[PDB]
């Protein structure tokens, strides 16, 4: 590559390597929890994508941003209520088995309760 | 006279049996073999031997070392040294200055023939390798044999009075000696001390 | 009198649990150390990799 | 990139240990091939049918071991030291 | 000697773990990164249970 | 708070160990309990507080509210008894 | 050195048979890191069987030196 | 403009406007900061790069 | 590295080929077995070179520190 | 400007030997006329990558396990 | 020299004896490691001892 | 040229990226490097175990006897092992020890040997067993990068400490004897310097 291209490429990689160098530095007096597994991460991402798929038609049709924010605000409050349960249980989880169980409960709650709530509010709008 | 000494090695080196079981009465006047390295500091206690004025010389003896630094490449944390006072002998008053600081008490013990022994002991943590590849791990060991003794106490009638501030000592005060030399193994130091015994030269 | 009502409510909850056949330990139960599961303190972060994007 | 780590006596002992483990691996391998470890065989007896398999195993190991090691060493062609 | 015991303990742990993680031989994925960690934890836990039982009195 | 797999079901264990003919057995079968509403019924029930606390302690030992109730009641008994004696 | 070697052999035997029980009980899995009660019971049973087999082997060898030496 | 200067245009110092504008950017930053190098201008493939959402407030 | 390491390499290669050749049939030694061992040795060496190249390449490409093109 | 010890070099070779032994056994790379087939080469490449990931994870896990027992 | 050689020989025999016993136990035990026949295990151990004894001189050498 | 911010950002983003790269390089090398402490730095306060606490605490001292009685291994008192098998071994002029396992014995011997800890440069060790790295610079560069990681290239003291902890864990969880456990009592506190703009806690 050219000199300019190499500098740009070097800048991009270094900006993406912030995590690589921050990993080495860790704090002792820290409450360390078990991170959620990658498999559960993807399942929760898939569950959220399903909600977006259900919500996409209504929001796009809406022409006033005030209504969209209200739908977002109501759904966020519902999701945030279950989020607190997930964080509290995951933080107290003593093994990946407990972390998996909490994530499974969180995603299953979204798939059943979240979908029903989202379908109900969208129909009202 | 029976000459049946007890070798203090392994876990005993770190936790002396008399300290462990609080049986200084039973262990008193017993031959004990110890291996370790002395400290530079020396302590003098007024005493008369064979009717001649002099001082008893006491030096710390590191019988075990523990390393508690997991950030080896970052910081060179000092280790935790478990030591016991050992009486190096008696010297006349006029020859007190002759005592060399950090003197070579006994020649270092010969290195073990077995190669597997050139590793940090699981209990003591010492490594008898003459040339340890790790400079920080290098340590020289010497073998000594002595008699475990009970610490003395204040006795005015016996003319055993100590003035710590003025540096005048007449009875061995293991508690004070441990504090001034700043030895971690204070509890064991106060428990008892060893008196080195050597065959008639 | 101080504990009559408190005891009745505790007894009422116990009966309701039995009727529903809920014999599992209720909420806010803290077992001794023996029955507490140890916490896994060994965590290995995943190897870092540059994002393809 | 060979380097002088061990001495002559130590080097020889390591080879003996390596050969000793090779013998155990070959012992298990030949036993598995000859199928002399079954759940339907009782007693510390070796039938002539199994002994023939063991004898074939021993001859094959003896004939091939020295030749194979020389070939591998020639292929590896590790450089000398100093 | 003690170092050898730990090395054998580590080498055996890796062998048993990998034979389970890489059964299908498919390329490892970020999730398989933690699955290897999980098997190692189970291996150590299984050793602790087995060793403790062997030294149980009587 | 305790996950289903991390629950030791100590209450179930105690229930299983109970006799065949027990009041707790009847409640499990479907017997319903109603607190007395008459003065005479309440007066009789006044003396059953100790029995109820003991069985609840056995059933739900280590429960926060039950354990707290026992501690407060025991302290009140000691505090009241000594005050009465004094 | 003999005492050290015996201790070294004893620990290695503990590791080797601990791995054997783990493989035979199939306690090694990647879905989680917690060994269930059933899997824990299997390890204890496997450990007990190994102990009994060694105890029987030690007794008969002591009673009769059937080895060819 | 996303945050008009008319909020505190009476003041020539713009010290309150500076605090308000920075606060608004930070709220936007807290949402998109960790995705900047994945789906925004800081992607290695500069051809398919998207402007950072909080650029205007910045 | 030490020559004992090379001997261990030879021991592993010999054991692997012995399994490949006699593990299946387990017959008497013949002249054709000499060729089979030679063919097995070459294949194993090629496999060792291939896996080593991939093993080194992958761990080298894994990021370790901030990139510096100078 | 980095230095490597003989023990570390030997350890690296040990990892290579372990990877080669496992991949050869799993992929049956010895079934050929001395030239690796395209399918065999692909399987070895995949196996080598998995071992490289696995060995690093195992080394990190052991180090953390030792450290946790340490502090 | 003789004492060291005897010690090495004893170490090799003990390791070989243990390793062969493990091989038989692994191959013989079944049903999730919960069942095994002690007599059959002994017979397997004796048979492998004979095999190793015949294989020891052939493989173990100083060249 | 239209200076609309979104399209103007096309010119700005590249220049900002370069400046960030310069700033981030300095931050890693000098600012973060000097101020930060890696691997959970903390202060250790040791305490000696007092005779009051040492009352009937260590009831076992000969760990070997417990291992022999309970370890799942054949009795070591048999006299068959003296001449059970025959091997062609000689020239054993020094005491030799046997390491178990067919794959870890070589590593253990290398660790024990002192000459194995001599430092070697890349230009001197650019030769793998079967592959030569002197004519494969691309492979050589990866080889160098692979060894850059500290996990695969650690000092002897780190390896010795790691082995010591593993052995302590194995013995304690197997025999459940407190002699192997540390005699000292450690109290650990994180003395983090919060007066720094480069590293912040969470």
């Amino acid at each position: 590559m050219d000199t300019i291209q190499k500098m740009n490429y070097e800048a991009t990689v270094n900006m993406g390597r912030q995590d690589l160098i921050t990993r080495e530095y860790t704090f002792y007096s820290d409450y360390e929890f078990i991170p959620i597994q990658e498999d559960r991460k993807q399942q929760m991402e898939d569950a959220l994508n399903n909600l977006h798929k259900i919500i996409h038609p209504t929001v796009t049709q809406l022409k006033k941003k005030a209504n969209v924010q209200e739908i977002q605000d109501r759904v966020f409050r519902k999701l945030q209520g279950w989020e607190g349960e997930l964080n509290t249980c995951v933080f107290s989880a003593k093994n990946v088995r407990d972390s998996n169980f909490c994530a499974d409960r969180f995603t299953n709650r979204i798939n059943t309760e979240g979908v029903e709530f989202v379908k109900q509010i969208l129909r009202e709008y | 006279a029976k000459d049946q000494p007890f070798d203090v090695d392994g876990f005993d080196a770190k936790v002396y049996p008399w300290v462990r079981e609080n049986n200084v009465n039973d262990w008193e006047y017993k031959l004990v073999k110890m291996r370790g390295y002395f400290k530079d500091q020396r302590f003098f206690v007024r005493r008369k031997r064979d009717g001649k004025e002099g001082f008893l010389v006491f030096a710390p003896f590191v019988t075990a070392v523990e390393r508690v630094n997991h950030r080896l490449k970052q910081k060179d944390l000092l280790p935790v040294e478990y030591s016991v006072f050992v009486n190096l002998g008696w010297v006349p008053v006029e020859n007190k200055k002759d005592v060399e600081l950090g003197g070579e008490v006994c020649p270092p013990m010969d290195a073990p023939t077995d190669s597997t022994l050139f590793v940090n002991d699981t209990f003591t943590g010492f490594n008898p390798d003459p040339a340890n590849p790790e400079d920080t791990e290098q340590v020289t060991l010497t073998e000594i044999t002595g008699i475990v003794r009970r610490g003395e106490q204040q006795d005015i009638l016996a003319r055993r009075r100590n003035w710590n501030k003025e540096g005048i000592y007449n009875w061995v005060d293991l508690d004070y000696m441990g504090k001034i030399f700043r030895l971690f193994n204070l509890d064991a130091i106060n428990t008892a001390y060893i008196e080195r015994v050597v065959p008639s030269f | 009198q101080k504990y009559y009502t408190h005891m009745e409510h505790l007894w009422t909850v116990h009966v309701n649990r039995l009727n529903q056949k809920i014999l599992e330990d209720p909420l806010y139960t803290f077992y001794p150390q023996e029955l507490n599961v140890p916490k896994h303190n060994i965590i290995v972060p995943t190897i870092f990799r540059d994002t393809p994007q | 990139s060979t380097r002088k780590i061990f001495d002559s006596e130590e080097q020889s002992f390591i080879r003996l240990v390596d050969k000793f483990y090779l013998g155990l691996s070959l012992t298990k391998l030949c036993a598995q091939s000859c199928n002399l470890l079954r759940n339907d065989i009782s007693g510390s007896a070796l039938t002539q049918k199994e002994k023939d398999c063991l004898s074939i195993c021993y001859n094959n190991i003896e004939k091939t071991q020295s030749a194979f090691y020389a070939k591998v060493k020639t292929t590896m062609n590790l450089p000398a030291v100093e | 000697m003690e170092q050898n015991t730990t090395q054998v303990f580590s080498d055996l742990a890796y062998k048993v773990c990998f034979k389970v993680i890489n059964d299908k031989n498919k390329p490892f994925v970020l999730h398989d990164e933690q699955r290897l960690a999980n098997c190692l934890t189970r291996y150590v836990e299984a050793f602790n249970v087995t060793s403790e039982y062997f030294f149980r009195e009587r | 708070m305790i996950l289903p797999h991390n629950n030791r079901q100590l209450a179930r264990q105690y229930f299983d160990s109970l006799p065949e003919n027990d009041i707790n057995r009847k409640y499990y079968e479907g017997l319903k309990y109603e607190t007395p509403k008459t003065f005479f019924g309440r007066f009789l029930n006044q003396f059953n507080i100790d029995a109820k606390l003991d069985t609840l302690s056995k059933f739900y030992t280590y429960q926060k509210t039950i354990r707290a109730t026992q501690a407060e009641l025991q302290e009140d008994r000691k505090s009241y008894l000594t005050n009465s004696l004094l | 050195s003999d005492k050290r070697k015996i201790q070294h052999e004893g620990i290695i035997a503990l590791i080797n048979y601990s791995t054997l029980c783990a493989q035979k009980c199939d306690v090694l899995k990647g879905h989680d890191d917690k060994i269930t009660d059933t899997e824990e019971q299997c390890l204890r049973v496997c450990a007990e069987k190994i102990r009994q087999t060694f105890e029987f082997t030690n007794d008969i060898y002591l009673k009769n030196p059937n080895l060819t030496k | 403009t996303v945050v008009p200067t008319q909020t505190f245009y009476q003041m020539q110092d713009y010290y309150m406007l500076c605090g308000l504008r920075f606060e608004r950017w930070f709220r936007c930053d807290l949402v998109y900061h960790d995705q900047r190098h994945t789906k925004f201008d800081q992607v290695k493939n500069q051809k398919n790069y998207k402007t950072y959402p909080c650029y205007r407030e910045y | 590295m030490d020559p004992v390491l090379g001997d261990v390499i030879a021991t592993r290669i010999y054991k692997a080929c012995f399994k490949h050749v006699y593990g299946k049939n387990m017959k008497a030694y013949s002249e054709k077995d000499e060729a089979k061992f030679d063919q097995c040795l070459t294949s194993y060496v090629e496999s060792y070179k291939s896996v080593t190249n991939h093993f080194i390449t992958y761990l080298g490409q894994l990021p370790k520190k901030g990139l510096s093109l100078d | 400007d980095t230095e490597v010890s003989n023990h570390n070099y030997t350890q690296a070779v040990a990892y290579l030997n372990r990877a080669t032994s496992s991949c050869v056994k799993k992929c049956d790379s010895l079934n050929n006329n001395g030239s690796l087939s395209s399918k065999q080469e692909s399987c070895l490449k995949t196996c080598a990558e998995n071992h490289a990931i696995a060995t690093k994870i195992h080394a990190e896990y052991i180090r953390k396990l030792a450290e946790s027992k340490y502090l | 020299e003789d004492n060291y050689a005897a010690d090495v020989q004893r170490q090799f025999n003990r390791t070989a004896f243990d390793s062969l016993y493990k091989i038989c136990y692994n191959s013989l035990v079944q049903k999730n490691g919960s069942t095994i026949d002690f007599q059959k295990q002994i017979d397997c151990h004796q048979r492998l001892i004979q095999v190793f004894a015949k294989i020891a001189p052939i493989v173990v050498k100083v060249e | 040229t239209f200076g609309e911010l979104q399209t103007a950002d096309d010119y700005l983003h590249v220049l900002q990226l370069r400046s960030q790269n310069k700033w981030v390089k300095n931050y890693w090398n000098r600012s973060l490097q000097e101020t930060g402490k890696t691997n959970k730095a903390h202060v250790i306060s040791p305490q000696e175990q007092l005779r009051l606490s040492l009352i009937n605490q260590y009831k076992s001292l000969n760990l070997s006897s417990s291992i022999k009685h309970n370890a799942p291994f054949i009795n070591r008192d048999l006299y068959v092992f003296d001449d059970l098998f025959s091997y062609n071994l000689g020239d054993i002029t020094t005491k030799k020890s046997l390491f178990n396992d067919k794959n870890s014995f070589l590593t253990s011997y290398s660790y024990l040997n002192n000459n194995s800890w001599n430092n070697n440069e890349f230009d001197l060790i650019d030769n793998l067993p079967f592959t030569t790295l002197f004519d494969n610079n691309d492979l050589f560069n990866n080889y160098k990068s692979f060894f850059q990681d500290s996990i695969f290239n650690s000092p002897k003291k780190q390896l010795s400490s790691d082995s010591k902890q593993l052995f302590k864990h194995i013995i304690y969880r197997s025999i459940k004897n407190n002699i192997i456990q540390d005699y000292t009592k450690l109290v650990k506190h994180e003395d983090f310097d919060e007066y720094s703009r480069w590293i912040k806690r969470s």
